[PDB]
């Protein structure tokens, strides 16, 4: 699998973010595309998550209300919408696919990473 | 943010063993694991350890880790000067969603 | 007469969203059309013929929700193969249990029958198409289901493996049924892959049946219905079709 | 036997208690014709015939 | 196939030797209608069709 | 499970011992209740054992003949009778429930202990 | 009685490692295990090790054991002054019944 | 199982070697009998192999053409024929039975060995 | 012949540890094991290790081995003067048949 995220130059006054991350050739159907941000000068922060074949995308409750993830059947795109952009949303947004392992205390890790859209908010 | 992380220092030594220790209370000590994502400057982070001990396809025997009770610690057994990059730890949380607690990440 | 539009009897029983209107319906004769097709999660039924027959003869879809204690698992599972109103959904009468906080505790749920009629319980077992998918859904690699009554035991072991993709799904759901007589108790032990029931069907005995036919439904009075159409019964013999219903 | 094979795997699990027993016994039969031989391989849970 | 699934688990064990063979072969059949596809996943013990 | 042993003050001239050990709320039916003595000044010594649902209580062949364990359906009592008491039967008698583990060289251990009746023999 | 037991001495040291060794011939060396029951003075004994290595629900990492061939030995790795109590070892026997061979038990 | 090889004194001018190695009482039917030589002054060298119940004996491609292994139903003999003997076939020939173990990178080892016929080529 | 074998020397020491190391490239390093056949002088060789670590029915704890990457090595932990014999290593090959590659064998 190879994740293809790009674009999203600038969205200054209000809500305009939209990112795609078209996953290519993922075999196991019940996969995931978990969106993660990294502000310039700070570490990661989980920010979204979805299984296209399953239902009800999952957020981190620090963004519940200002995020929305969707999908598509023909194209494998993963669309994310941010509402009410502020200066606190200048970062790089990644899209990753989770992988598994069988053990006690199971926990899914970020197997494959995309490349990251440079969302930027300025005057 | 939630996981306690060695703030900004790994104290880059010579070729010795370097260890980053992350810990937190219950909801991370309730039986959940940790992972370890190295992030080369700029490029998307690369996975190093899952399940506190395993190594994915394409990581040498230089890296290791272990969760001992209510704390976990990376262990860079070897070291080389082309591995200078961040290190982030993931865990789980039970604040009714709490999935991807990451932290701040060490350095070098 | 209940003319089965786009729905098969089994689909109408489970509750595929396209077939939502067939809820709590009764019938003397169910008319199944040859154009019917399924649009929910791909499923198979072991001994399909027997299940189809037993629902058809009962002649009622009366459903009563029952409160099972599923403490510790995620309820109301949903899939992109079975969309109701552009949202992901599932069979209305089945309850897809998944992991919660990446744990699936061993279930041992009991539900006594303290009524005076039999109960028909429909439940299922999910067969993921990859060992990978098995972990994402239930956090447990293996799996075994065992539902029992005082009289019967049904032990099913799911089979992880990829099947031919039907409408982009490499997995299947196997449907099972169990009857609980008055005074007995249903007990479901499951360590994963259980598609749980949301209640029971009333089961009756009577004159109801099922028929495959493509004849339009009419506003008339005739006692015997066949797939060619209703026929007069003044004559003692007829040569139209060996499959018939009524006098 | 020379003609048949019956392989049964017991199922550990609690069933509704009937007269204080949560376990069950499943009964099977096999016919052995003249000249044939019965062979029982068991690694446990076998209620043996007399 | 699109319509059916047959999952068989072989049973290792000695049976009475018929013509010096303690093993057996179980035969199965599957019908594939026009438009359908046969899919064989096997991790061993498969006597494959030609 | 909690084991409730009590009583058995004195039985001087001959055979009078009887102990009960009513087990409370044991789930798995094929359990055990194994009686163990401990003379004051000496270690343990296995002396009996029974599975109430199974049959034929099992002994240590140093007591075969002077001991007898039984059971009961409505109450879960475990009745043990000693015959021909001597001065060599002054001790504390425990009743324990055995537990399992899956390993090579399996051997059942004494999971839950009762409290101990003080049988005493004196003039 | 049948199992050979360190008669009455565990040689109560300070907080070093203390070891009690029990052994017997075949019928105990025929593949059967040992256990270890600590007996606080008066109160019914409490289980510490089953299967020569495991620890039941509620015993610290201070106690350990191992059966090495035709002998077995408890190993009190740590020590403290509130753990002074007897120690009994169970095994199995094949004198046609021989179930609960215990011994004499050490002390302190 | 015990393997019984014997005989094969001398075969000077051309092809005469024949060895038997009658296996005794081998239970599992799909067994093996793999022939191994050891020249006096050099280590082993795999040279043949057969499964009597399976088909198509297997060679080492340094002997393909100048060896031939067969079997027999009533007697369990394993007959091996060498063609065009030269001075480079003076050795001791063993017949061994292979055994198994379940592990990654499986490889069958030589469980039971015979005794060795003394083939010798001289003027 | 195919496997590289310590030609004729095991350097027979006193009763210290003696090690014979055999190595070869891919087709032996492609995941296949090694074994170890001791050959008492004249008598048919006797098996000692299969799967690089196991010991068959009737071999003491004096012999051990391990395959580490693209090489394998016997390890005679103890030693005694009645164990003087050859040692042969088997492996597999993928030259389209390549079954019983043995080597030359050490000595003493």
């Amino acid at each position: 699998v190879q994740l293809v995220q790009s674009g999203a130059e600038v969205k200054k006054p209000g809500s305009s973010v939209k990112v795609s991350c078209k996953a290519s050739g993922v075999t196991f159907t019940y996969y995931t595309i978990s969106w993660v941000r990294q502000a310039p000068g700070q570490g990661l922060e989980w920010m979204g998550g979805i299984m296209p074949m399953f239902g009800t995308p999952n957020y981190a409750q620090k963004f519940q209300g200002r995020v929305t993830i969707t999908a598509d059947e023909p194209t494998s795109t993963i669309y994310m919408m941010l509402s009410s952009l502020r200066s606190e949303d200048t970062a790089v947004y990644y899209c990753a696919s989770l992988g598994n392992y069988e053990s006690g205390g199971y926990h899914p890790y970020f197997e494959y990473w995309g490349h990251g859209t440079l969302v930027t908010v300025s005057s | 943010s939630v996981l306690t992380q060695p703030p900004s220092v790994s104290g880059a030594p010579g070729q010795r063993v370097t260890i980053s220790c992350t810990g937190s209370s219950s909801n991370i000590g309730a039986g959940y694991d940790v992972h370890w994502y190295q992030q080369l400057p700029g490029t998307a982070p690369r996975l190093l350890i899952y399940g506190n001990s395993n190594r994915p396809s394409g990581v040498p025997d230089r890296f290791s880790g272990s969760r001992s009770g209510t704390s976990a610690s990376l262990a860079i057994t070897g070291l080389q000067a082309e591995d200078e990059a961040d290190y982030y730890c993931q865990s789980y949380d039970n604040s009714l969603s709490g999935s991807g607690v990451f932290g701040g990440g060490t350095k070098l | 007469i209940l003319d089965g539009e786009n729905c098969t009897l089994i689909d109408a029983l489970l509750g595929d969203p396209q077939c939502d209107g067939f809820q709590n319906k009764k019938w003397d004769l169910f008319v199944e059309r040859s154009k019917a097709y399924s649009n929910c999660y791909p499923y198979d039924v072991p001994d399909y013929a027997s299940l189809r027959s037993l629902v058809a003869s009962s002649g009622t879809l009366e459903f009563n929700n029952e409160s099972f204690n599923w403490t510790g698992v995620t309820q109301n599972g949903t899939s992109s193969a079975c969309i109701r109103r552009s949202n992901n959904s599932f069979f209305s009468r089945l309850n897809w249990l998944t992991h919660l906080n990446f744990k699936y505790p061993a279930l041992n749920v009991t539900m006594p029958n303290n009524e005076q009629f039999d109960k028909l319980y429909i439940w299922g077992v999910h067969h993921p198409g990859t060992d990978k998918d098995q972990i994402f859904l239930y956090a447990q690699a293996s799996g075994r289901i065992t539902v029992s009554t005082k009289r019967s035991q049904q032990a099913v072991i799911p089979n992880i493996g990829s099947r031919p993709r039907v409408r982009n799904i490499p997995s299947r759901i196997s449907i099972y049924w169990t009857i609980v007589k008055p005074g007995d108790i249903l007990l479901i032990n499951s360590t994963g892959n259980l598609i749980a029931p949301r209640g029971y069907f009333k089961i009756r005995s009577g004159k109801s049946s099922i028929m495959r036919s493509d004849a339009p439904i009419g506003k008339c009075n005739s006692e015997c219905i066949t797939p060619n159409g209703s026929i007069p019964n003044d004559k003692p013999f007829q040569n139209v079709n060996r499959i018939t219903y009524g006098a």
